[PDB]
Formats: structure tokens, C-alpha cells, sequence
């Protein structure tokens, strides 16, 4: 077709991140999918009067590899193209579905004049040779400016579908595509294939239930004799809990830890502390009040590490003002591997707020920027990348959520 | 001898423009001797003499083979000319090279020269040879080639050299060639005859291309001195370090002593720099006379010998295992050797004592780990299989339970002392049978004075009075006193968020000379528990 004009934003220049060095295998793998590509004119090597540049890497899922590409710089220093809205059923429907559509992007054209700011750097290893540059020809694959540049082309697509089915809802989003109907596992599924053959007949292809995503309640412990250790660690816990719910009191509780008393010594507790205790957990049954979504503020999710592969995590935007929080359980196979578990974490909560409200939040991770760096990529598999920031879990954050239900 | 080859096109940067700097003026001589030089390199093709139009210049001097060679001053240009690619800062490092039966290094010569400039640029390269008798024009200039000295120079080189090796690559896929700056490292597993051969086949589609070289007798023979090393068919080894000998030493002198020294160490073992070191105290500069203590002394004579010490590597067999063995020399310091067989070393290395606020030794060799992960995949693109001094357990009890996502990748355990262990381990529930410690901690931050005390369940109490001191501090002496007074079984109820900390990291170093007085104190204990709880009524 032809190309639609394209720039950066005001007083931004071209990204130019460092290249993260690779395996010998990946590299190889990626000197064979660049080769093809180029061979196709998807994209050309360029000169060293380009001084731009963006990280790429490789992911699987059994024989072959795929090539990911981390325009997150280039996508924030890219200009804004106000993409499609998002649709309020989607996240309340039954059964929603993924697809990747990237491939849909090669036969659509960049703007010759924005191509250079797609570059990309093949290394090398032990420094033996320099690296082997590229940029784009056409729409790449997880760059913001695709998708909406080629919105117009999708819509045109997906309209037959669409009106065939006037209760099924389409979102789209980066690479993917998410369906979600109401209808019977099997006829949902088959109803894919109809969907996807569709999208075969262009050139595209070659389980998530919403209504489960909720809010989990924090439920006290209980016990039949209380010992001054199980009131101080009671009272320590509902002292943070007030930063959410103001009503709960700690008052009686705490009068009966004075004195110097063993801490393995029993307390026999009175009247007063039996009702606050039973007060505050009549006020933990549900989530507070007054929390509602701000599109013009940033999704914030935390997760802390709860040990025995347990991983807790509370998506925000003002503090203590959760809009939803769960708890993800290492699965088979990781027994050896906390890297391996956050990595799924994340991409299981980026899903999530994407099917929600349709934009990615920014993590906060409990691992070191180094350790964290070094083998992400070994067990990612999205096509797109979210934000991240490394922290010291508060030791009372943890203590508060293990206390799940 | 100029190149056929494709200009790459130039610009400078957004907005400003082209250097209009003054030439310098300079005596008969120097004058003389540059028109003498000029005039060559327009035989050559290689600038060309221009008139009026061009409102650009450079300054050029006369520098002195103990004759005279040209120098342009293109500092300004290069201020005003665009960003290129980064050209590398990564140096090939011999543990990681495949052992070759034959290798031919050639470097090509006049590099830069010999290729051609973008011709939309030249007239920004513009440079004036000035006159004996002043008011006369004078001499003008412009490159029609690469500048040396000129930013986009080195880049503009090496994209042209890649671009002309790229056929003779794909049709000899097993020869194998390093490029680093403006020389060729080429190597095969060919007959030494017929490897002549595929040389000389090279040098002329080089010399096709307009980039001359070294034939077979005005060159370089092995063994190679490249980058401080020395490489032999069979092996390599590092050229000797020398440590000069004087009766008389400055400050100076001792810190240039102190670096070579500490760089040896990655390579030597034993090479110790602490008295050395001490010598530093108190100096008031550099040219100072520092004289040597007995220790100082002694030290430095004990190095000497280590240094005399024959070290050499072995080169990379893609065929063999890649293992990596790690030993805690001491508190946070480390030693490691990557090798394939028993005793062949790759390569060897040491990372110097990483101090803090607190961490703990399962915590550094992960560190340690990492480090060398990230070191053998740059080196020879894979992760090498590790052999670490620690049980199994250890790793298994500490991220187990570590607030911190942590992880090691495929290792073994190897029984070689001192091993790295947990120096103490908080109970997970209150001991029953022991004193329970009480502690609180305030004073005036700002008399600095206050107190810390305890008092527990068996009447045992006390105070003390602490002056100059701060918050965290009386907290922590709280705390410190209680460990000191108590058995060897405690249970301690703090209201400190620091001792919070204690107790979801556990650490057994630390800047803080309190903190290591408590800890000191932590691992003599049999059985220790230490609770949190909100400090206000
Ligand atoms: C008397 C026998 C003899 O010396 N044989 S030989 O042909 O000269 C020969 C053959 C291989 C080797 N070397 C090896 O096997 C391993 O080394 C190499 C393996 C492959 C390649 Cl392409 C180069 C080298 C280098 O020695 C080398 C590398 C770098 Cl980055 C700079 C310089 C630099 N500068 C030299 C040597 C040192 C000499």
C-alpha cells in the first residue's frame, strides 16, 4: 500500500539501548530467521551512520525459535495516535481466548523515513566480530505505531466475523488478539478455529475466565488457647490492616499484653478482647469501600515472595487502594527456580490488567536487577514487555497477605 | 589504491554548522615541509586543492623518523559531525578463542586514507597551509578521503572491511576471521600449505578493494604480543609484570605499585597489597617520600617471587565440558577458575571483598555466580557448569525461605573447606524454658545523648546511658545488651523496625560496628527468637 507519515514526540530522539549479550544457540537461531526475513525484504542491513539501536533476544515453543524485539523505549519516544477503545463486556464475559496475530504486520510498509529508528543488533560472541545491524521495511512486531497504523486494515478483517456474531467481543492489543464469548467450551473452541481459519485466508496463524478474578479476603487466625506471642504477632498485623479498614482497635488486645509475662505463657482472653477481635473480622469479610479505577493514572502492581513457591501481588493506583489482589502458586516443574516462577507471575498479571482495563501496569519486583536481567528471557513467551522496577519487600506486607484466604 | 567502494552518507549535527576556525600560523620550515607532504597526497588522489567557495577551515601543525609529518586539528569538526554506530569496546580474550593449526594476522596499513569520504562532506574538511609573507592566501585544501583523527573515521572503516569480507566468508565457511580495529586475525584447520594459500587468495581481494597489507616477510611472526598476553600454538601466557626497585618512593610511585599489584592479583594467587596500602595514611602529596615499614617491605619482596611464577592458558575446545569451581578466600572476597579438564585453566579471576550495610555468605556467592555467568556468556556464549563449596541443604534452607527471588543455575557440591555455611538461624517460634528480654531504645537525636535498656519476665533489668548516640543505635544497643546478658537461649520482643530487618534477611557482615557486635553475639547463642511488635499503647 502506501506509508503514513510517523514521528517521535517533541524533543525526543532515537532509542539507543545496549545490546544484552546471548547463547551461541540463540544467536544462531537468530542469524536464521534474520537472513529469511532479509531474503523477503522485511528488513535491510544498514550503515554505521545510524547510530540507533534496540535489544533483541529469542523465545520459544518445542522445534523452532521466535525473534522478540523490546521496543519499549522506542514505543514510549514514540508520538500518540489518538487505537481502538476498550470494550466494558470483554472482561465480563465467560471464556476468553488469545491469539497472535504479528504476522499480519510484514505486509504493510514503514514510512521510509522512520525506518531507521528500528535498529537492531545481532552479537557476536567473544567479541570475535562485530554485530550484524538491521532495521525495518515494514511494520514491525511489538511496536505501539503497528497495530494502530494497521487498525483500519484489522477492522476491515474482522468485520464479517463481527457481524456474523453480534455477541462475541474482539479486543486487540500489541500482537494479540482476545476473544471471549459466552457460549460452551466446545463451541467456543470450534468457534476459534472458524475465526482463525478466517484470518489464514489473509495471512495470520500458522483459556482465561474472568469471572474468577477476585479480590481475596484476609482472614485472622484462630486458636483455642492465645499465648502472649500469638497476641503480639495479632496485634501487629491488624496495627498495618488499619491502614486500609480505619475501624479496626487493637485497644483491648493490647491491654492484655502488659506486664513482663513469658511469651509462651497462655492468656486467658477477656469479654471486651473476644468482641474486637470478633469486630474486626465482621469489617475484613469484604474489600473496603470507594475504590474505582482512574484512567489517567498509572496501574501499579506488587508482588511479594511468600516462600514454598507462593507468590502474592495487589494491583493499585493510590496505596492501599487495591482494585484487585491474588495469590499464584508455583507450578510443575520449578521446584529449583524462583526466576522461572516471577517470570510466569508477571506475564499472568499483565494478562490480566490487559483483559481488564487494556493497558499494561508497572511492577515492582523482589529479586536483584542482576539475577533478574541474566535469565528473564529464558521463560518469557508474551509479545509484549511490561514495565519493571526492583524493591525490598517491607516485612510486614508479606506477613499481611500470607494471611489470605 | 583508492577504493570503488560506496560512500556513506554524512551529516552534521541538526542546526549547526560547518568549522571555521583560524589557521596558526607557522615558521619557513614547517611551511616548507607541509607543501612538501601535500603535494604527495594529492598525487595520490587523496585531497584536493580548492579555492574561494568553501568558508570552512581547520588548523593544521607540523610535528616531528626525524623528519616532519602532517597533523589537523579536527577537535571542532568532530563536535559538529552526527553520532555513529558505537564502534566496540570489547576486547577478544584468549580463553575464549578456538585453537587454530594455522593463523596469519594482517593489518591493514593505511587504513582510513584509503577509503573514500562521503562527497557531500568533503567541503567541511577544508584546511589552509599558510605562507612565510602573511597576507598571500596560502595553500587550500579538502579531503576527498577518510581523515585520521575525524570522528566517523574508525566507524566508517570497519563497516567498509565487513562489507568486503562478507562473499569471501560465505564461500569459506570454515576459515574463521577476527576483526578488531584495522586488523585481521585469520586462522584454519588447513594444511599449512594450502592455509598460504586461501591467505594469499585473501590479500588480493583485499588489495581488489583498494586496501593494501603485509605480504609475507614484511610482517609479524608468533609468538603474538596483542593486548598483554603472549599466544603460542599451544598455549598462552601473560607477558611478565615487572615491579621496579628503588631505595627512594613517592606517593605516587606507590599507588602506580598498588594498581599493578591488584590487577596481578586476578591472575597470581597470594599478591597481598594491605601494608602497602597502609603507607597511603595521612599523605600530603604526591610527590611525598613515603618510606617503607619492615612489613611494607616483606610484602613487597614476596610478591616479586610470586610475579616470576610461570602462568599460562590453554585456548577453547567447543568439544569438552566448561566447568567452573569457586573458593571463599575470605570474608567476601572470592577466587575462581574456568577450565575443561583438571588442571588446564581457561581462565581465572577475583572479586574484591563487596562490603555493605549487611548480606550474608550464601548471599555473595550467589553474586559471585551471577558475575561469572554473565562473564562465560559473553566469553564463549554458554553457561558453565559450577562446583561450588557448599551443601546442598544450605542452598535448600537459605532461598527456601529468602524474601529475595535468588537461584543458581546447574551446580554441584565439592567438599573443599572452608565451605559456606549459615552462622545462625532465628527459631521460628518462641523457646520455651528461656528469659524473655523486654528491649526499648530512645534518646535525643540531637543531644545525642539518651539510653537503651531491657527487662525481662525474671526480673532482670537495667540502663545505660549512651552519650553521643543516635535512634536506630540505642534500638539496636537495646537489643545488643539483652544478647549480652542473656543465657544461651533467648527469646527478645523489640519494637525496632531495624531488628525487623534482622529478621527477614538474617546477615552475618556489616559496615556497622554494632550490628557486628550483635551478630558476634547471634551465632554464639544455641537457640535465638526475636519478635516485632507495634510500639504505641
Ligand atoms: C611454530 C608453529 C606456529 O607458530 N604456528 S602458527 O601458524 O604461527 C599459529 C597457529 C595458531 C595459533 N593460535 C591458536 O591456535 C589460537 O589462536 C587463534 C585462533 C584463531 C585465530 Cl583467527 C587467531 C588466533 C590467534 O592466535 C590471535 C588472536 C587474536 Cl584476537 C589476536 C592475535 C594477534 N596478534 C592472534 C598461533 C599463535 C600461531
Amino acid at each position: 500500500i502506501e506509508t503514513v507519515p510517523v514521528k517521535l514526540k517533541p524533543g525526543m530522539d532515537g532509542p539507543k539501548v545496549k545490546q544484552w549479550p546471548l547463547t551461541e544457540e540463540k544467536i544462531k537461531a537468530l542469524v536464521e530467521i534474520c537472513t529469511e526475513m532479509e531474503k523477503e525484504g522485511k528488513i535491510s542491513k544498514i550503515g554505521p551512520e545510524n547510530p540507533y539501536n534496540t535489544p533483541v533476544f529469542a523465545i520459544k515453543d518445542s522445534t523452532k525459535w521466535r525473534k522478540l524485539v523490546d521496543f519499549r523505549e522506542l514505543n514510549k519516544r514514540t508520538q500518540d495516535f489518538w487505537g481502538i477503545p476498550h470494550p466494558a463486556g470483554l472482561k465480563k464475559k465467560k471464556s476468553v481466548t488469545v491469539l497472535d496475530v504479528g504476522d499480519a504486520y510484514f505486509s504493510v510498509p514503514l514510512d521510509e523515513d522512520f525506518r531507521k529508528y528500528t535498529a537492531f543488533t545481532i552479537p557476536s560472541i567473544n567479541n570475535e566480530t562485530p554485530g550484524i545491524r538491521y532495521q525495518y521495511n515494514v511494520l514491525p512486531q511489538g511496536w505501539k505505531g503497528s497495530p494502530a497504523i494497521f487498525q483500519s486494515s484489522m477492522t476491515k478483517i474482522l468485520e464479517p466475523f463481527r457481524k456474523q456474531n453480534p455477541d462475541i467481543v474482539i479486543y486487540q492489543y500489541m500482537d494479540d488478539l482476545y476473544v471471549g464469548s459466552d457460549l460452551e467450551i466446545g463451541q467456543h473452541r470450534t468457534k476459534i478455529e472458524e475465526l482463525r481459519q478466517h484470518l489464514l485466508r489473509w495471512g495470520l496463524t500458522t483459556e482465561l475466565h474472568p469471572d474468577k478474578w477476585t479480590v481475596q479476603p484476609i482472614v485472622l487466625p484462630e486458636k483455642d488457647s492465645w499465648t502472649v506471642n500469638d497476641i503480639q504477632k495479632l496485634v501487629g498485623k491488624l496495627n498495618w490492616a488499619s491502614q486500609i479498614y480505619p475501624g479496626i482497635k487493637v485497644r483491648q488486645l493490647c491491654k492484655l499484653l502488659r506486664g513482663t509475662k513469658a511469651l509462651t505463657e497462655v492468656i486467658p482472653l477477656t469479654e471486651e478482647a473476644e468482641l474486637e477481635l470478633a469486630e474486626n473480622r465482621e469489617i475484613l469479610k469484604e474489600p473496603v469501600h470507594g475504590v474505582y479505577y482512574d484512567p489517567s493514572k498509572d496501574l501499579i502492581a506488587e508482588i511479594q515472595k511468600q516462600g514454598q513457591g507462593q507468590w502474592t501481588y495487589q494491583i493499585y493506583q493510590e496505596p492501599f487502594k487495591n482494585l484487585k489482589t491474588g495469590k499464584y502458586a508455583r507450578m510443575r516443574g520449578a521446584h529449583t527456580n524462583d526466576v522461572k516462577q516471577l517470570t510466569e507471575a508477571v506475564q499472568k498479571i499483565t494478562t490480566e490488567s490487559i483483559v481488564i482495563w487494556g493497558k499494561t501496569p508497572k511492577f515492582k519486583l523482589p529479586i536483584q536487577k542482576e539475577t533478574w536481567e541474566t535469565w528473564w528471557t529464558e521463560y518469557w513467551q508474551a509479545t509484549w514487555i511490561p514495565e519493571w522496577e526492583f524493591v525490598n519487600t517491607p516485612p510486614l506486607v508479606k506477613l499481611w497477605y500470607q494471611l489470605e484466604k | 589504491p583508492i577504493s570503488p567502494i560506496e560512500t556513506v552518507p554524512v551529516k552534521l549535527k541538526p542546526g549547526m554548522d560547518g568549522p571555521k576556525v583560524k589557521q596558526w600560523p607557522l615558521t619557513e620550515e614547517k611551511i616548507k615541509a607541509l607543501v612538501e607532504i601535500c603535494t604527495e597526497m594529492e598525487k595520490e588522489g587523496k585531497i584536493s586543492k580548492i579555492g574561494p567557495e568553501n568558508p570552512y577551515n581547520t588548523p593544521v601543525f607540523a610535528i616531528k623518523s626525524t623528519k616532519w609529518r602532517k597533523l589537523v586539528d579536527f577537535r571542532e569538526l568532530n563536535k559538529r559531525t552526527q553520532d555513529f554506530w558505537e564502534v566496540q569496546l570489547g576486547i577478544p580474550h584468549p580463553a575464549g578463542i578456538k585453537k587454530k593449526k594455522s593463523v596469519t594476522v594482517l593489518d591493514v596499513g593505511d587504513a582510513y586514507f584509503s577509503v573514500p569520504l562521503d562527497e557531500d562532506f568533503r567541503k567541511y574538511t577544508a584546511f589552509t597551509i599558510p605562507s612565510i609573507n602573511n597576507e598571500t592566501p596560502g595553500i587550500r585544501y579538502q579531503y576527498n578521503v577518510l581523515p585520521q583523527g575525524w570522528k566517523g573515521s574508525p566507524a566508517i572503516f570497519q563497516s567498509s572491511m565487513t562489507k568486503i569480507l562478507e562473499p569471501f566468508r560465505k564461500q569459506n565457511p570454515d576459515i574463521v576471521i577476527y576483526q578488531y580495529m584495522d586488523d585481521l586475525y585469520v586462522g584454519s584447520d588447513l594444511e599449512i600449505g594450502q592455509h598460504r594459500t586461501k591467505i594469499e587468495e585473501l590479500r588480493q581481494h583485499l588489495l581488489r578493494w583498494g586496501l593494501t597489507t603485509p605480504d609475507k616477510k614484511h610482517q609479524k611472526e608468533p609468538p603474538f604480543l596483542w593486548m598483554g598476553y603472549e599466544l603460542h600454538p599451544d598455549k598462552w601466557t601473560v607477558q611478565p609484570i615487572v615491579l621496579p626497585e628503588k631505595d627512594s618512593w613517592t606517593v605516587n610511585d606507590i599507588q602506580k605499585l598498588v594498581g599493578k599489584l591488584n590487577w596481578a592479583s586476578q591472575i597470581y594467587p597470594g599478591i597481598k597489597v594491605r601494608q602497602l596500602c597502609k603507607l597511603l595514611r595521612g599523605t600530603k602529596a604526591l610527590t611525598e617520600v613515603i618510606p617503607l615499614t619492615e612489613e611494607a617491605e616483606l610484602e613487597l619482596a614476596e610478591n616479586r617471587e610470586i610475579l616470576k611464577e610461570p602462568v599460562h592458558g590453554v585456548y577453547y575446545d567447543p568439544s569438552k565440558d566448561l566447568i567452573a569451581e569457586i573458593q571463599k578466600q575470605g570474608q567476601g572476597q572470592w577466587t575462581y577458575q574456568i577450565y575443561q579438564e583438571p588442571f588446564k585453566n581457561l581462565k581465572t579471576g577475583k572479586y574484591a571483598r563487596m562490603r555493605g550495610a549487611h548480606t550474608n555468605d550464601v548471599k555473595q556467592l550467589t553474586e559471585a555466580v551471577q558475575k561469572i555467568t554473565t562473564e562465560s556468556i559473553v566469553i564463549w556464549g554458554k553457561t558453565p557448569k559450577f562446583k561450588l563449596p557448599i551443601q546442598k541443604e544450605t542452598w535448600e534452607t537459605w532461598w527456601t525461605e529468602y524474601w529475595q527471588a535468588t537461584w543458581i543455575p546447574e551446580w554441584e557440591f565439592v567438599n573443599t573447606p572452608p565451605l559456606v555455611k549459615l552462622w545462625y538461624q532465628l527459631e521460628k517460634e518462641p523457646i520455651v524454658g528461656a528469659e524473655t528480654f523486654y528491649v526499648d531504645g530512645a534518646a535525643n537525636r540531637e543531644t545525642k545523648l539518651g539510653k537503651a535498656g531491657y527487662v525481662t519476665n525474671r526480673g532482670r533489668q537495667k540502663v545505660v546511658t549512651l552519650t553521643d548516640t543516635t535512634n536506630q543505635k540505642t534500638e539496636l544497643q537495646a537489643i545488643y545488651l539483652a544478647l549480652q546478658d542473656s543465657g544461651l537461649e533467648v527469646n527478645i520482643v523489640t519494637d525496632s523496625q531495624y531488628a525487623l530487618g534482622i529478621i527477614q534477611a538474617q546477615p552475618d557482615q556489616s559496615e556497622s560496628e554494632l550490628v557486628n557486635q550483635i551478630i558476634e553475639q547471634l551465632i554464639k547463642k544455641e537457640k535465638v527468637y526475636l519478635a516485632w511488635v507495634p510500639a504505641h499503647k
